[PDB]
DNA sequence: GCTGCTCTTCTTTGCCACGGCGACTGCCG
RNA sequence: CUUCGGCAGGAGAGGUA
DNA sequence: CGGCAGTCGCCGTCTACCTCTCCAAGAGCAGC
């Protein structure tokens, strides 16, 4: 019962409820000791603006990691902090790590954060198998400007997409589109599938069939479910082109 | 004791009842009376305290009356409900289709203001539905049972919440009436009390009290001990009454005209008129005695008063500030405490005679309303009260209360225990309660304050769980609707015999103490610190000093079908639930003997079920039948009594009476003169005693299978007889009248053999799949077609009744109809493999074989076990009392003697008499809470008859040495032996097995059909596809969704290719698709199937040479010559 | 949370009454857990094929 | 004799995972109830007191070929989401052993 | 009709004269079927002459029913001669005011 | 956002003249039968009455526009027969919802295609079949594994 | 003035979970 | 080669795994 | 002008099977 509504904010890719504030530079902390703000503002080690990490009432407690010395410890005033760190205690945010850090931290995060649920129970399931659903999980980008590539900004199209407009227009031109890695859930994942038939079987059925009338969407008919409704031999098993 | 002739069972309990078992048919009975006005219920309202004994209809005509119009010039009054008598006898209305009512009538009169006159009648008012002597309605021929529905009282209810942010503790009030519109105080974040009138805004409430009439002065002397008050009142913004009560008036309805006439109307109409806010009387007296307003006076009036509306901000300011006491000018000190919305004193019971009364008062409502109109149309000197009044609604309310509802139910009658079972039972559900989605999770849960009013253990397991409960033993019902269970008065410290009963408001008040308290048979207690149930729900040690009431039995707190279960404290609370669901769905057998070890709740459960015949006077019997018993009384009065002979249940089984009395016995009134379905010699037995081994065997009880014996079989012990009926009609059609004769058009004279001269079969004839049952022709389009009732496919009985009823011979038939014949098919079922058995405990199990005599395992002496259980399942389920049971089941069976030469064992020293000796086949009961304990079995075990031989088979551990009756060797270790109480289950296999090449299919969509009643296809769902796309299977997905479902041109060539041997032909196109493809084109939206260079496709069927070359009905249908 | 009354009686010897009706708290929860709260996994079922 | 080496799909609800669905060899017994092989119990998650199962009957050369090959309840024996066997002693094997 | 043929599917808006393009005839009166003759009324929801004839090979007088006169309209009552299977494919519309 | 909307207009070839309609559609008649119950009333079929509330109001508006009515009366008919056209595609979005007998909101088109009872998630993604049958298990401890 | 056929549905009392997400809209600063 | 003639929607309640 | 925060409205809430009952009425308008 616990161990599932946590699975289900994961994948869903929701705000923690008990968040922790992760480290963004690596420098001397600076732990200026309030009351209900336990306030960490750490200024750079070369240099820059600071994070006003504040706002962090007494209900949650301070990390016992490892002490940047080999032996472990709280925090205090005066510590050496690096890139990608729990200033606090609880269920840090997959999309600051994955802005800060990289998609790389945040798969490793994802499955070692849904793995320890399973675990805890005595269930063990292969690691392939969550590798699947946290790659279907990451694959758009973010558009910020537009110029000759015809995208909405703060728009999110697919990388190979992506990549063939931005290819495209740098031939016979010179403004390639600036892109930003995205994390998806899995239900707004599934609603931005190419397919309409696929989006209205699943949910929502008015808004789908709206948006695809006004848009004037057309269907390939190159997926599991449409094959299964129409009527023709799915394309995987003994229905591909090579066995049959 | 205390019934006559009840058979002799010694009882293994230690303590003394001072109280016994009401009657458990009160709650439907009593509030029918009370309803009616009988004089039983005047009788019994006049013996305690009561005012004024008012009745149930009498109420409706009082608060309805008088009636009168704008002007003020006439009126219509109604008084003096009477009922005349039973148009038709119970056994005629189930027979012939119709409803068991009376008649009822009214007197009304009317009023002539101006001139005088006087004109006063009596009227017709429609046919009232009456209960049965049994608590029971029959409405079209069917029985119903109304069940009492779990509500919420009106009333005032504080609560408290808390916070995201802040912190601080938030709290509100709510004013929840009967009839109306609802307030809703409350404190916010800053101290801004508010009201939420009618659900929205959200205004101060100084605004209300100065409106209302409260001059600055007065609230501010009297609501000005709390910064919150005061601090409200500055920033008020308002005064004077005028500015406050408009604000009001635009607030409420916005754009609207602010005539202040009807801002006072509207005022004066929302919260304290009389025919638009209702608090009821229980609402009222629940009000004043929260606040502590007008105690004792009459509950007269029943709209909100001003006083309690300045009470309940004064409460609730109270209780913000902390201060936990508070009285007002005039009442007396009451806690300052916050409501749970799930106490027992907060929840009340609508009885069936309420359940009525509300939809008779909706139907008067509705009436009155074309009474009010009818007034301003006719003429005066011409207005008759015949002539106002319209009786339609109010038959029609009836009748749709009484069918097509939800609280008035199909009856349960697999057995006794189920018929009564149904009634005594409490639902949550209905119109005005929760949902089966909306419901969380503390609705659904035990509360400390049902102990003694419903049973902990008695409940669904499926999505109804924690919404369905039953009636416990002891408890009644208050006239306001609450629930009391009776306790006894201990008054320094010694326990008197007075009986009090008591609500949970008074309850939670004392300390109740326990029912097996050390007494010192004189009323003294032995220990002085006794355990004691304090308020809050917890025990806690006192001494015996503070004690004042103590508990009337053990086993108070169960419901009467757990209470027939032994050594319930040794099971969980699961098993012991499935196994009191699982009691009654058992099956009536032919013989029913009693059980050897039992509860002492099978005689009283019998007698007031009502399935067994009970003599009225005492007398001496004259004759005896099969058919009836003559018995003489002592004053030359003869009464006789039928019995019913292989009657039809409305689940399917078959219901019989025996008589059990000679022709010279004398009888008393009370003894038990006949016996029931599952009833023996007046005591309920549902199933047999078999000889149990425990021990596995050679996989044959493998994961909860059972393996059986064939002497089982051979000699009827778990066999059932099963009922069915059949009905046809002969309607008329426009190309003419149907008819019943055996004229069947050109069909052979071989199936035609059975029927008599009419043409219908003839009584004692044996019927199979596809008979003729009774002969019927309709003229097509001498046009003869052929319909005739043939029976169902899988049925086959012995015909045992036939009933016809023709237009013509008088008969009350429908409209268009001019003959009813039903016919009536009987069969003996016996035991086989997959039929269901269960026992007392939470044990069921799948029969999976049965051996023969000569291959079971067999005692020393040649004896074999009847049925075996595996020893896997006994220990991770937490069900012992199984194993209790059959220990205690073989020293019954083989009979004891304990030695006691020289005194007796310590082991015995609690034994009444009468239980040192038992001879063979002996009856002893074991109470619920109070029964054998291990140490009196294992002595008990230890001091056995021997058999007709000097042996002792079983030693004094409860084991026995058995035989191999395959091989012959002597297993290597004893085995557990003994006696056990199993029940056949309404689970067969016969009416499980289906299975369908080609049959009919739908119409919109060319599905097969659903069911088993028509041949009907299985459910191919989602999670199937999920399974064989992953498998790989492309070929067996496309022709399942395709070929067997939707493809209407491919089914009948994947016929003919199967029939004639060639190669199963290529699917074709759904039709599912087809028709969402016309549905999205009728919502207006341009859908099209394009090609690999436009062109759309038509979609359009295509000219097809569907010529049938073969000529035999695909399946669709069957096969006739 | 825990009730700091704990019952003492096995099933061999028997719970008494008050042990008894403290004790049906805890089969209630568990068997509405198996009605009410599989519709949470197997609607993350279909989110998730 | 028409009934000779044609398989048949057995099914029981809910079907969890993919080995909800497996194909058998049909053989005439008597009664009115299925026969299940011990070891297949747990792929089922079947216990005998009061369980029901579905069938169906595949038609086609393809669909045949597939329930005998792919489907059959001899091929499938260990767990395809960690690969430790499902087609083993338990309960009353483990106790003789 | 192959199914293997299908490439495409598109949606979109349909104006005015592609619905009176897909419509066979309007209707204008409220009624749906006769209570008497159990037939379906003239120009009402269940006419038979926009929506198709309701017995094979069959006319709303009588005239025609037989097979070799199929496909030519009734002078009467303005009915086509054809299957009855084409009611679940034939459209109307109501022009509104 | 409302170049979201404005883009989408622009770059197909489609007009924004397709929300405002002049004519309706009709669903053929076998998709919405009506059935006979005990062969005497008939038990409606919901789709059949709206319709039916649809040409009422629009043969009323039809003749009142056609004698002459003053402009308040054929405004009301207007505001009426849209609320009618609109309870047809979607019953209950804006409104109370238009009953049948026994208070019940009748079933509009846009209902036969959403939810757990609706056509894409009841017959298309899952369906009955032929050659199926079913009954109790039993264990017989005699079978080989296939 | 008969009874079968036919047509039609608005004041007046009824009305009765919980989390997530996004538009929006008066509203204060 | 067999002329006409002959069907299957919703709502509510209770159960099984 | 310019943020802005509460609020409300719409989306979703596991699979397969069995048994039973009930399904508008009132008022006006004919053709004899
Ligand atoms: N999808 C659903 N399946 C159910 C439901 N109720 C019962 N079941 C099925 O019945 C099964 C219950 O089986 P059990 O409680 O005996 C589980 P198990 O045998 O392993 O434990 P023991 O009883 O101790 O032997 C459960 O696994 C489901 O397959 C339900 O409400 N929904
Ligand atoms: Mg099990
Ligand atoms: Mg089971
Ligand atoms: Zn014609």
């Amino acid at each position: 019962t616990g161990g599932l509504p946590r699975v289900q904010e994961l994948f869903e890719a929701r705000v923690p409820r008990g968040k922790a504030p992760i480290a963004d530079v690596t420098g001397r902390v600076r732990l200026e000791d309030g009351e209900r703000f336990y306030k960490i503002t750490i200024v750079p080690d070369d240099g820059g603006e600071e994070v006003v990490y504040d706002k962090i009432s007494k209900r949650q407690r301070l990390r016992v990691f490892k002490h940047e010395d080999g032996s472990e410890r709280v925090l205090s005033d005066g510590d050496h902090v690096e890139v990608g760190q729990q200033l606090m205690e609880g269920s840090a945010d997959p999309h600051e790590v994955l802005r800060v850090q990289g998609p790389r931290e945040v798969q490793i995060h994802l499955v070692r954060e849904v793995q320890e649920v399973y675990r805890a129970q005595g269930v063990s399931i292969h690691d392939k198998h969550i590798e699947v659903i946290v790659r279907q999980m990451l694959r758009r980008v973010t558009i910020i400007d537009s110029g000759s590539t015809e995208f909405l900004p703060g728009s999110l199209i697919d990388r190979a997409e992506f990549e063939a407009e931005n290819r495209r227009v740098v031939a016979e031109g010179g403004e390639p589109a600036a892109g930003r890695p995205v994390l998806m859930g899995i239900t707004k994942a599934s609603l931005a599938t190419d397919s309409w038939l696929s989006a209205a079987s699943f949910q929502e059925t008015t808004r789908v069939l709206t948006d695809a009338a006004i848009n004037c969407r057309s269907d390939k008919l190159n997926g599991l479910k449409e094959n299964v409704i129409i009527g023709k031999l799915i394309p995987a098993g003994t229905g591909i082109n090579r066995y049959r | 004791n205390s019934v006559p002739g009840a058979p002799n069972r010694v009882s293994f309990a230690k303590l003394r009842e001072p109280l016994e078992v009401p009657g458990l048919l009160d709650v439907q009975t009593d509030s029918f009376e009370w309803l009616i006005g009988s004089p039983r219920w005047r009788e019994s309202a006049a013996e305690r305290g009561d005012v004024n004994p008012v009745g149930g209809l009498e109420e409706v005509l009082y608060e309805l009356s008088p009636i009168e119009d704008f002007s003020g010039s006439m009126s219509l009054s109604f008084s003096d409900p009477r009922f005349d008598d039973v148009k038709a006898p119970v056994d005629e209305c189930k027979d012939k289709d119709m409803t068991y009512a009376a008649p009822l009538f009214v007197t009304a009169e009317f009023i002539n203001n101006n001139t005088g006159e006087i004109k006063s009648q009596t009227v017709f008012m429609g046919d009232f539905p009456m209960m049965t002597e049994k608590g029971t309605f029959i409405i079209n021929g069917t029985e119903r049972v109304v069940v009492s529905q779990l509500v919420r009282s009106p009333g005032v209810y504080f609560d408290e919440t808390i916070d995201k942010s802040t912190d601080k503790t938030l709290h509100s009030v709510k004013v929840i009436p009967s009839r109306g519109a609802w307030l809703e105080f409350d404190v916010d974040k800053r101290d801004t009390v508010g009201v939420r009138i009618d659900r929205k805004r959200r205004q101060p409430v100084t605004v209300l009290l100065k409106a209302l009439g409260w001059t600055s002065e007065q609230i501010v002397e009297r609501f000005g001990f709390s910064e919150i008050m005061r601090s409200t009142l500055e920033k008020d913004n308002t005064v004077g009454t005028d500015e406050a009560l408009l604000d009001i008036y635009r607030k409420l309805r916005p754009g609207e005209p602010p005539t202040k006439e009807s801002a006072q109307t509207l005022l004066e109409n929302l919260f304290f008129k009389e025919k638009r806010y209702d608090l009821a009387r229980v609402g009222r007296y629940k009000v004043n005695k929260k606040l502590g307003l007008h105690v004792g006076e009459p509950i007269t009036s029943s709209t909100l008063t001003e006083e309690d509306v300045v009470a309940t901000i004064e409460y609730l300011v109270r209780l913000h500030e902390g201060q936990t006491t508070m009285t007002v000018p005039g009442g007396v000190e009451v806690p300052v405490e916050t409501d749970d919305i799930d106490h027992f004193g907060n929840r009340r019971l609508r009885t069936v005679g309420e359940l009525i009364q509300n939809q008779i008062r909706v139907g008067m409502s509705r009436m009155e309303r074309v009474v009010r109109e009818r007034m301003t149309t006719q003429d005066v000197e011409a207005i008759t009260p015949q002539t106002l009044i319209n009786i339609r609604p109010v038959v029609a309310a009836i009748k749709e209360f009484f069918g097509t509802s939800q609280l008035s139910q199909f009856m349960d009658q697999n057995n006794p225990l189920s018929g009564l079972t149904h009634k005594r039972r409490l639902s949550a559900l209905g119109p005005g309660g929760l949902s089966r989605e909306r419901a969380g999770l503390e609705v659904r849960d035990v509360h400390p304050s049902h102990y003694g009013r419903m049973c902990p253990i008695e409940t669904p397991e499926g999505p109804n769980i924690g919404l369905i409960g039953s009636l416990s033993v002891y408890a009644r019902v208050n006239p306001f609707g609450f629930i009391e269970t009776p306790y006894r008065k201990v008054v320094d410290g010694v326990v008197s015999d007075e009986i009090v009963y008591l609500t949970a408001d008074e309850e939670d008040r004392h300390v109740v103490a326990q029912a097996n308290s050390p007494i010192d048979a004189d009323g003294r207690f032995v220990e002085p610190r006794v355990l004691v149930r304090r308020k809050a729900g917890e025990v806690e040690y006192v001494p015996s000093s503070e004690v004042d009431y103590m508990d009337v039995s053990p086993r108070q707190m169960v419901s009467v079908a757990t209470a027939m279960i032994p050594f319930l404290e040794h099971d969980d609370a699961n098993r012991a639930l499935m196994g009191a669901n699982m009691q009654r769905q058992a099956v009536p057998l032919v013989r029913s003997e009693a059980p050897l070890v039992g509860t002492g709740m099978e005689l009283r459960a019998a007698i007031d079920a009502g399935d067994v015949v009970v003599a009225e006077e005492s007398g001496v019997i004259e004759e005896v039948s099969a058919d009836y018993i003559t018995v003489m009384h002592d004053n030359g009065t003869r009464r006789t009594y039928r019995m019913r002979k292989f009657a039809r249940s409305n689940h399917g089984t078959c219901a019989n009476q025996c008589p059990i009395v000679d022709a010279g016995d004398r009888v008393e009134a009370g003894q038990v003169i006949a016996d029931g379905p599952c009833t023996d010699d007046g005591e309920m037995a549902l199933g047999k005693n078999l000889l149990v081994a425990i021990m596995p065997w050679e996989g044959h009880n493998y994961e909860d299978a059972i393996i059986l014996s064939n002497r089982l079989v051979e000699e009827d012990v778990l066999t059932s007889i099963h009922i069915e009926e059949h009905e046809i009609d002969a309607r008329d059609t426009k190309l003419g009248a149907e008819e019943i004769t055996r004229d069947i058009p050109n069909i052979s004279d071989e199936v035609l053999a059975d029927l008599d001269e009419r043409g219908i079969v003839r009584i004692g004839a044996e019927v199979r799949d596809g008979d003729i049952l009774v002969g019927k022709v309709t003229p097509k389009g001498r046009e003869v077609r052929d319909t005739s009732l043939k029976v169902p496919h899988g049925e086959s009985g012995k015909v045992i009744g036939i009933r016809v009823f023709s237009r013509e011979d008088e008969d009350e038939l429908p409209a268009g109809v001019n003959e009813l014949v039903r016919v009536y098919v009987a069969q003996k079922r016996k035991i086989s493999d997959g039929d269901k058995l269960a026992g007392r405990h939470g044990n069921k199990g799948v029969i999976g074989k049965i051996l023969p005599v000569e291959d079971m395992p067999f005692l020393a002496d040649g004896t074999p076990v009847d049925i075996i259980l595996n020893t896997h399942g006994v220990p991770r389920r937490m069900n012992i009392g199984q194993i209790l049971e059959t220990h205690l089941g073989w020293c019954a069976h083989s009979g004891w003697k304990v030695d006691a030469a020289k005194g007796v064992p310590d082991w015995a020293a609690r034994l009444p008499d009468e239980l040192l000796e038992a001879q063979p086949n002996a009856i002893v009961s074991t109470p619920v809470f109070d029964g054998a304990q291990e140490a009196e079995l294992q002595g008990l075990l230890s001091c056995t008859l021997p058999n007709r031989d000097g042996d002792v088979l079983v030693d004094a551990d409860g084991k026995a040495m058995l035989f191999d009756g395959r091989s012959g060797e002597p297993f290597p270790y004893p085995v557990t032996v003994g006696y056990m109480y199993i029940m056949k289950l309404h689970h067969l296999v016969d009416d499980k097995i289906h299975a369908r090449s080609t049959g009919p299919y739908s119409m919109i969509t060319q599905q097969p059909l659903g069911g088993k009643a028509q041949f009907g296809g299985q459910r191919f769902g989602e999670m199937e596809c999920w399974a064989m796309q992953a498998y790989g299977a492309a070929y067996t997905l496309q022709e399942l969704l395709t070929i067997k479902s939707d493809d209407t041109v491919g089914r009948v060539k994947v016929y003919e290719a199967i029939v004639k041997g060639e190669n199963i032909p290529e699917p074709g196109i759904p039709e599912s698709f087809k028709v969402l493809l016309k549905e999205l084109q009728s919502l207006c939206l341009n859908v099209e199937v394009l090609s690999s260079d436009g062109a759309a496709i038509e979609l359009r069927e295509g000219e097809d040479e569907d010529l049938e070359r073969a000529a035999a009905n695909l399946g669709i249908n069957l096969s006739r010559n | 949370e825990f009730i700091p009354r704990p019952v003492k009686s096995s099933f061999r010897e028997g719970l008494t009454v008050l042990e008894y009706f403290i004790n049906t708290h805890g089969a209630r929860k568990g068997l509405a857990d198996t009605a009410l709260r599989t519709a949470d996994s197997g609607y993350l079922t279909r989110r998730l094929v | 004799e028409v009934i000779a080496e044609h398989p048949v799909l057995l099914n029981r609800a809910p079907t969890l995972h993919r080995l909800g669905i497996q194909a058998f060899e049909p053989m005439l017994v008597e009664g009115k109830a299925i026969q299940l092989h011990p070891l297949v119990c747990e792929a089922f998650n079947a216990d005998f007191d009061g369980d029901q199962m579905a069938v169906h009957l595949p038609l086609s050369a393809e669909a045949q070929a597939e329930a005998r090959i792919l489907m059959l309840s001899s091929n499938n024996i260990l767990s395809p989401a960690s690969g430790r066997p499902l087609a083993m002693p338990r309960l009353d094997m483990v106790t003789g052993l | 009709l192959d199914v293997n043929f299908f490439d495409e599917l598109r949606i979109g808006l349909a104006t005015a004269e592609d619905i009176r393009q897909w419509s066979y005839g309007e209707v204008k009166k409220p009624e749906t079927i006769n209570y008497r003759t159990l037939k379906p009324e003239k120009d009402g929801l269940f006419c038979e002459k926009i929506f198709g004839p309701t017995r094979d090979w069959e006319c709303y007088c009588g005239k025609y029913k037989r097979v070799r006169f199929k496909g030519i309209i009734c002078e009467r009552c303005g009915v086509e001669v054809t299957r009855a299977k084409v009611r679940r494919e034939r459209m109307g519309h109501i022009e509104l005011a | 956002k409302r170049l979201k909307v404005v883009a989408a207009f622009q770059q197909s070839g489609n007009s924004p003249m397709g929300m405002v309609l002049d004519a309706v559609p009709v669903i053929p008649p076998e998709l919405r039968p009506m059935v006979q119950l005990d062969g005497g009333r008939f038990a409606t079929s919901d789709l059949n009455d709206l319709y039916r509330r649809v040409i009422n109001r629009n043969n009323r508006l039809k003749r009142l526009i056609d004698l002459g009515a003053p402009e308040i009366i054929v405004n009301n008919e207007k505001r009426m027969l849209q609320e009618s056209v609109d309870a047809l595609f979607d019953n209950g979005r804006r409104g109370r919802p238009v009953t049948g007998p026994g208070n019940r909101p009748l079933k509009s088109l846009s209902d036969l295609l959403k939810g757990k009872q609706g056509r894409f998630r009841q017959n298309l993604l899952g369906k009955r079949v032929d050659y199926s049958g079913r009954s109790v298990i039993v264990v017989g401890p005699q079978l080989k594994l296939h």
